[PDB]
């Protein structure tokens, strides 16, 4: 989840489902490397007593001006066309810069992330279709035209931009609790009954 | 009551005092009031019986 | 009651779904009020009759 | 302050204030005639 | 214009990362294991 050699866009984020494991988060909160680790619905200090259905993965790589929007309740560009979370979100965020590990001075145009969307999207969608937007009241189409442009845009990643400007890697979980049979959790010993 | 649940025992296995507090005066609202409307249903039959 | 408004379409009209809660919980809570002082005295009243 | 005859240079540009009227941004955004249109703090819909 | 029994003035060096850490109900290593602040604190924080 946390060392893997790269990550995908914001609108291609990558979503894996964990299950069936036994989870130690206290080493995960014992680690400097996360710049940031906010949870919204669970105080970290209790994580390591709470035991869960399946648990999610969403990660992706952003700039780190947009850690801002990753709260729920947020709005902006990220946060409303190709990310969304919902308010009744019980999970956590975590993001780090990886300035040094994925910031190139010949530039990661492979970042991309969509810029124009005609209406907003679904918490917890994921959309992948990269049709024109026309700007203006004209009609396009084909693939280009006066006041109609690609929804999508990359990033000037290199490393000598300024702060913020620097790829910051974005995991977020969002585990769902106390509805059924659980399934991970508990470095804990089960006492004689 | 606008809680994340109705129980207290799941409250304050998840969270910690400074915001399980702000929880549970809301849910103690709750209750408080449903207190009240029941004693002054029930002073008003026992007036009439 | 503490609301921003008391239309309630303005403060839907202006302020977003994350916290608009809170303002229109007030108007709920004020409007519960009066009707629970209204039917009291209406009880009361109508056992005098 | 478009359709005029002529306008000056740009070491003396000129500035011309409007206020208190109709302004609709829409018959200036759709006129494709012009070279460039970049709206900064506002979106160009939100013009109107 | 309030006037005050005991005043009390603790100092300290630390990393610059970490004035997050000082307000009371926060969480980190630092909050956690050498320096805790009760929640029902009053008093003011000053950092240079």
């Amino acid at each position: 989840v946390f060392n893997a050699t790269r990550f995908a866009s914001v609108y291609a984020w990558n979503r894996k489902r964990i299950s069936n494991c036994v989870a130690d988060y206290s080493v995960l909160y014992n680690s400097a490397s996360f710049s940031t680790f906010k949870c919204y619905g669970v105080s970290p200090t209790k994580l390591n007593d709470l035991c869960f259905t399946n648990v999610y993965a969403d990660s992706f790589v952003i700039r780190g001006d947009e850690v801002r929007q990753i709260a729920p309740g947020q709005t902006g560009k990220i946060a409303d066309y190709n990310y969304k979370l919902p308010d009744d979100f019980t999970g956590c965020v975590i993001a780090w810069n990886s300035n040094n590990l994925d910031s190139k001075v010949g530039g990661n145009y492979n970042y991309l992330y969509r810029l124009f969307r005609k209406s907003n999207l679904k918490p917890f969608e994921r959309d992948i279709s990269t049709e024109i937007y026309q700007a203006g009241s004209t009609p396009c189409n084909g693939v280009e035209g006066f006041n109609c442009y690609f929804p999508l845009q990359s990033y000037g990643f290199q490393p000598t931009n300024g702060v913020g400007y620097q790829p910051y890697r974005v995991v977020v979980l969002s585990f769902e609790l106390l509805h059924a049979p659980a399934t991970v959790c508990g470095p804990k010993k089960s006492t004689n009954l | 009551f606008g809680a994340i649940s109705s129980v207290l025992n799941d409250i304050l296995s998840r969270l910690d005092p400074p915001e399980a507090e702000v929880q549970i005066d809301r849910l103690i609202t709750g209750r408080l009031q449903s207190l009240q409307t029941y004693v002054t249903q029930q002073l008003i039959r026992a007036a009439e019986i």
